[PDB]
């Protein structure tokens, strides 16, 4: 009866807002995504431990308590630079370039794939 | 009952208020003003409110809900 | 038949203090509870008492009311000393005034099905700051009972036009899907001296001369005040805006005068009574 | 559950021992009053404060604001890095320290 107490408390239109440095008298400062400061006389039903300064949590549309805690969102730009379709040129397509192919991978991809060869040798890969 | 009506009257302007600027006076028991929230707006003067402090960018204390300047 | 506009919301005492104390307490968010009390008859309708729905993520719906809950609650209060039955409910609109939702309509029509005088209460808990009670009750009307039905509100006597309508209730609605009725404070003795407990002043203050440097510095700001004003009313006579003598010299006359009879008088008494 | 949340603000000038003005983050400005029981004197221009959102009254004075960009401004990895790792600057490290 609790829990499912709890659960019809948490229908959401949720105020995705940011966290400000917590409190003693455990307790925490939120800044909307409307712009406007509220402290917590207890953060709600995330955990102390869980959160962190400059966090995206879901808060109460009207008394503001957390009962939510959110992936970070950077931007839509950013995530559209975001490569999904995976293009398909393979090396063979390129010609010539051999010397300037096998830099770029020897640089790039060998750090991806081993480490373990660059770390044998205690250098900072490139 | 003059007693309480003045009670009233002083009752009217206690806490919380809402600061603003005052705006040029349009006659004696109304001026224009633009509260902190940014808005403007044309309010009733509280007429214990003596006029003479009424500078034309002085700071004053509004009704929260009516806005009246008091 | 129709109701008439002479009928009588009665609200005891405890009953409105119960609506404030839920409407301040579930603020921003909107409160909701069934009222307790009685239809003594057409012309009025009382109710005594009062509880508080729990909240819930519902809002003030129709959803709001537990069955399970107000079942138990009245069965529990049944066997307190308070069998009466659900009048209606009442309602808080945080800041906004006293109208009525389109959501709040149709619960307020549902109460009705139980009952037709069923009545809601709104009550604005911000809106009230001080010994302004902001709050007024609500019945449906019933569409075509006034569309073509019209006035659906018998009009016997002068007892329910005595009272202005609030502009943003015609906004919302007032007058045409519901109508507010008068509200009355059935208060009585044994509750009216209780509350004037809340500052009564008792004997012990009565009799104290407060503090002798705290009216000495009344005094004598009071006085430079005094001499402060009394130059504006030497250069006003020569006159042949807050007129300084009238306002301000009557008051603070008034002021000292009291406050340095009281203090004085006080003294002596104390003189007097204490050995 | 039942909590709500109180709106922050920076306070100004006290008006009396009992009347404040207050600055809400980003908001407007405020004549009000502490609640009953807290400090007076410690309520001074650049405190801030707590709000109750019915009455705006004072209550629980917060300490200062950290603003996690600040907070992500300290709470950041400077690495490793010892003196015995710089080198040819030693003049300059000397400067420096
Ligand atoms: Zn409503």
């Amino acid at each position: 009866e609790n829990s499912e107490k709890i659960k019809v408390n948490k229908t959401l239109p949720y105020l995705v807002s940011n966290v400000i440095e917590l409190l003693d008298v455990k307790c925490a400062v939120i800044k909307t995504s409307t712009r406007q400061t509220y402290f917590l006389p207890v953060i709600g039903l995330v955990d102390a431990e869980k959160l962190k300064p400059g966090d995206l949590v879901g808060v109460n549309k009207d008394s503001y308590l957390i009962l939510e805690t959110l992936p970070t969102e950077y931007d839509s730009r950013v995530k559209a630079m975001e490569v999904d379709e995976r293009p398909t040129e393979q090396y063979s397509d390129i010609g010539g370039l051999d010397k300037q192919i096998q830099e770029l991978v020897e640089a790039i991809v060998l750090p991806m794939n081993h480490k373990e060869k660059f770390e044998n040798l205690g250098i900072q890969p490139p | 009952e003059f007693l309480h009506a003045q009670e009233e009257v002083k009752r009217i302007q206690s806490i919380p208020l809402v600061i603003g600027q005052f705006l040029e006076a349009v006659d004696q028991n109304t001026a224009i003003v633009g509260s902190t929230t940014g808005s403007n707006y044309y309010v009733r003067i509280l007429s214990t409110i003596d006029r003479e402090l009424l500078k034309p960018n002085a700071s004053v204390a509004l009704h929260k809900h009516s806005n009246a300047l008091v | 038949p129709a109701v008439d506009t002479a009928e009588q919301v009665y609200i005891s005492s405890l009953a409105l203090l119960k609506m404030l104390k839920h409407g301040r307490a579930g603020v921003p968010m909107e409160v909701m509870g069934l009222m307790l009390g009685e239809f003594v008859d057409d012309y009025t309708v009382r109710v005594i008492d009062v509880f508080a729905m729990p909240q819930s993520g519902t809002g003030v719906s129709v959803e709001a009311v537990d069955p399970v809950f107000q079942a138990k609650m009245l069965d529990m209060l049944k066997q307190t000393g308070r069998p009466e039955m659900v009048v209606g409910w009442y309602h808080s609109h945080p800041g906004f005034g006293c109208w009525l939702s389109g959501v709040d309509i149709n619960t307020q029509q549902s109460f009705e099905a139980l009952s037709e005088r069923a009545v809601a209460v709104v009550v604005d808990p911000i809106q009230s700051v001080k010994g302004k009670v902001v709050i007024d009750a609500f019945r449906l009307i019933n569409a075509n009972m006034m569309v073509l039905g019209h006035e659906p509100r018998q009009t016997t006597s002068n007892l329910g036009h005595l009272n202005k309508p609030s502009i943003q209730a015609l906004i919302h609605g007032l007058n045409r899907h519901y109508y507010s009725i008068t509200i009355n404070y059935r208060k009585n003795e044994l509750e009216q001296k209780m509350l004037l407990n809340l500052h009564k002043k008792s004997w012990m203050e009565g009799l104290t001369l407060q503090d002798y440097s705290e009216h000495c510095k009344h005094n004598e700001s009071v006085v430079k005040e005094m001499l402060e004003l009394a130059k504006n009313y030497n250069k006003a006579v020569e006159e042949e805006g807050k007129q300084d003598p009238k306002r301000h010299l009557e008051e603070h006359v008034d002021v000292l005068m009291t406050s340095n009879i009281v203090q004085c008088l006080a003294a002596m008494l104390d003189t007097v009574v204490f050995k | 559950l039942q909590s709500v949340g109180q709106i922050v603000g920076e306070v100004l000038k006290q008006l009396t021992e009992e009347k404040f003005i207050v600055k809400a983050t980003n908001g407007p400005r405020y004549v009000v009053g502490c609640r009953r029981q807290l400090d007076k004197s410690k309520l001074k221009p650049g405190t801030r404060v707590a709000l109750d959102m019915t009455t705006l009254t004072i209550m629980r004075y917060l300490p200062r604001e950290v603003d996690p960009l600040v907070y992500n401004m300290s709470h950041e990895d400077p690495g490793n890095v010892s003196y015995s790792e710089i080198g040819g600057l030693s003049e300059q490290i000397r400067e420096l320290r």
